[PDB]
């Protein structure tokens, strides 16, 4: 699958720095231009600089757009757009609306961070959840669950599910099941023209 | 309940 290739190549490691020391780790999945999908809860941490693929930047180097996602809310999938940078492959055409998973179907999470390096995890789909409450008392909308073995740091990694496609970015997990924030191709498309 | 999986230090 050239797709598994494309996505793997767009996934870059992220690191938050505070007082010269690394204080957080996760992944970023390039979607087009210099736009990257990233866990929104990532910005809830205190930091001085953000390192994307070894490149250190400050808040004056990019913009972070959030997603309204209608339920009955802010999704955990934020889009980080660098003012300048090296282009990534445009894979928005691999997200969907024009379909939907189904309990059982194969699931593949793509990771690339500083804790474990490049890696892939597989599991089986479950269902789509409108809201999931985390163990810290927080909540997250539009999530797709799946049977998988995940760990801290996978957040932001791409999750794939005969034709293959991209569901969204990994956000949370636990006791054998993982959750990713879903992303529609149209929302990414509208976001592409907005950032031009 | 699941936990946010951003690796914190």
């Amino acid at each position: 699958t050239d797709l598994q290739k494309m996505v793997m190549g767009n996934t870059k490691p992220v690191e938050l720095i505070l007082d010269g020391k690394t204080v957080a780790i996760c992944c970023a999945t390039g979607v087009f231009g210099t736009a990257y999908l990233v866990p929104r809860h990532l910005f809830a941490e205190k930091y001085d600089k953000i390192m994307l693929d070894g490149r250190a930047m400050t808040d004056s180097d990019y913009r972070v757009f959030e997603f309204e996602i209608k339920v009955k809310m802010l999704s955990d999938a934020a889009l980080m757009v660098l003012h300048r940078g090296n282009k990534v492959r445009d894979i928005t055409k691999h997200f969907r609306d024009t379909a939907r998973m189904k309990k059982g179907t194969p699931v593949v999470g793509v990771v690339n961070n500083a804790d474990v390096g490049r890696l892939i995890f597989s599991g089986e789909a479950l269902t789509y959840k409108d809201i999931v409450v985390l163990m810290d008392g927080d909540t997250m909308p539009g999530l797709f669950a799946y049977k998988a073995a995940t760990r801290a740091g996978y957040a932001g990694g791409a999750v794939l599910a005969a034709d293959t496609f991209i569901v969204g970015t990994h956000s949370a997990g636990g006791n054998g099941v993982g959750y990713c924030s879903c992303v529609s191709r149209s929302m990414l498309q509208k976001m592409k023209a907005h950032v031009d | 309940a699941p936990a946010k999986q951003l690796l914190n230090f």
